[PDB]
RNA sequence: ACCCCUAUACCUUCUGAUGAAUUAACUAGAAAUAACUUUGCAAGGAGAGCCAAAGCUAAGACCCCCGAAACCAGACGAAGCCUGGUGAUAGCUGGUUGUCCAAGAUAGACAACUUUAAAUUUGCCCACAGAACCAAAUCCCCUU
RNA sequence: ACUGAACUCCUCACACCCAAUUGGACCAAUCUAUCACCCUAUAGAAGAACUAAUGUUAGUAUAAGUAACAUGAAAACAUUCU
RNA sequence: AGUUACCCUAGGG
């Protein structure tokens, strides 16, 4: 049992200078011991990994999976504590920076040992618009990289 | 000599287009020369990982 | 248990630090890592021979290319430079080919001239004055 | 990073199929008679007994793990089963955990080869001569 | 003529490619005697070192989110129906 | 001294 994710919300950064970019808010939340497999909840966690909070909530409210409701609840709680506890003025101005699942303390039952599986859902929200996805590299990027590779070659094994 | 670094490198590793007439010639003898130049084994700069082959055009 | 090994993390670590750049479970699991690390060490020990052999092959390839640039052949160049008391090794000849190409052309011409001298010497058998570049400096 | 070149996993058993998912822990050489080494003392040693034709006293340093069917005794159930004898025994596998240096593999019917230490003097290779009547060579062997 | 070894030379270093076995020298960790005092020294000792025993125990994988398992229907969840 | 299609155990082909 390690509970670092909870402790990650107690970091007090020093106050900033006027000539310094505004540090975006960072919120960490998790739910422990969810009666669900980490393998199944990995899909739901991956689905929402760069979405805005509103998009993620929309996606999860229409997933048929059991873990969708649980992740939705965790996200709503995170949004509430963001606006209230962590000084995030806009509910909309959040995005899922991190969304993973770990394994919990699973139980063992006798049938023939079978495992009652539990898991943790971890999320980190950051203040601001979701970062735009990386554009697919063009032919110009490919050609530039190839020419650089050609230019970087040396006369091997000599003076 | 006395080139800049980038042009010197470019000149050393540039690929040359060779022409080979195959009329009345044995195909294996053509192939020997083509294989030598295609690998770059005709260049003193040759290394197997330098990618220093040349173009061979056989008519 | 009167005495048992307390310092066993460090023996495992001794093996594992050489396996961090492997693939799969070899980089983590000691039992698999040890096998792969033993094999890697034997390869590293035996690769010194191959390093030397491959270096000479590369030098010979590059000198062959260089001498065919002047119409010579590697046997001709090497042999006829030896006959001129020019003890340049393959390594240096390859660096001369790449980096000092006028000196390489001069050496190729010297080899060619010695070779023609040899052909003349063998053709006209008998008592004829030796080739100028065929003359050998004696030491004592 | 890959591309190139090189590279028949390992252990065991054969003259050269077996086992192992992985991690952590556990897991396997026990005998000082003589001899040797190092001390003490010395025709004596030893704190009775014992040994002594330089001996005697003391120390050091040599001898693994797992794995039958059985048999016996007494119970418990309806020959079986259990406990004890029992770490039974016999075969045959398998396993036996740090490093370095030195020496270190093929006859046979205990022997051969091998290790350590010690004492001494020839060892190997071999030239003439020399070894049976009814081919190769071998034995012997001074020189070197 | 050239290519071609761990052979030989070359610059330096040299005790540093045999099974069991035997002999010699070191030695991790532990405990003790005395030191030492950010982890050691000289000795004495010993349940004293594990990539393997269809070894034992515990954790977690693979197979695998696979095989398999479950609740008759509508509704006011009263009831009615099949 | 035979025998075990009731055979049994460790191994080998």
């Amino acid at each position: 049992i390690s509970r670092k994710w909870e402790k990650k919300n107690k970091i007090v950064y020093p106050p900033q200078l006027p000539g310094e970019p505004r540090r975006p808010a960072e919120i960490y939340h998790c739910r422990r011991q969810i009666k669900y497999s980490k393998d199944k909840m990995w899909y739901l966690a991956k689905l929402i990994r760069g979405m805005s909070i509103d998009q993620a909530l929309a996606q999860l409210e229409f997933n048929d999976k059991k873990g969708a409701k649980i992740i939705k609840e965790v996200l709503l709680e995170a949004q509430d504590m963001a606006v209230r506890d962590h000084n995030v003025e806009f509910r909309s101005n959040l995005y899922i920076a991190e969304s993973t699942s770990g394994r919990g303390q699973c139980l063992k039952r006798i049938r023939g040992i079978m495992e009652k599986v539990y898991c943790h859902y971890f999320v980190k929200l950051v203040e601001g618009p979701p970062p735009p996805p990386e554009p697919p590299k063009t032919a110009v990027a490919h050609a530039k990289e190839y020419i650089q590779q050609l230019r970087s070659r040396t006369i091997v094994h000599t003076l | 000599s006395s080139f800049s670094r980038a042009p010197q490198q470019w000149a050393t590793f540039a690929r040359i287009w060779y022409l080979l007439d195959g009329k009345m010639q044995p195909p294996g003898k053509l192939a020997a020369m083509a294989s030598i130049r295609l690998q770059g084994l005709h260049k003193p700069v040759y290394h197997a990982l330098s990618d220093c082959g040349d173009h061979v055009v056989i008519m | 248990l009167r005495n048992r090994v307390t310092d066993r993390y460090f023996r495992i670590q001794e093996v594992l630090k050489h396996a961090r750049h492997f693939r799969g479970r070899k980089n983590r699991c000691y039992r698999l890592a040890v096998r792969t690390v033993i094999r890697a060490f034997v390869k590293c020990t035996k690769a010194r021979y191959l390093k030397k052999k491959n270096m000479r092959t590369l030098w010979i390839n590059r000198i062959t290319a260089a001498s065919q640039e002047h119409g010579l052949k590697y046997p001709a160049l090497i042999g006829n430079l030896v006959k001129c008391q020019v003890e340049l090794n393959r390594k240096v000849l390859a660096d001369l080919a790449i980096y000092e190409p006028k000196t390489f052309k001069s050496l190729a011409a010297l080899a060619s001239r010695r070779r023609h001298e040899g052909f003349a010497a063998a053709l006209g058998d008998g008592k004829e004055p030796e080739g100028i570049f065929s003359r050998v400096v004696q030491y004592h």
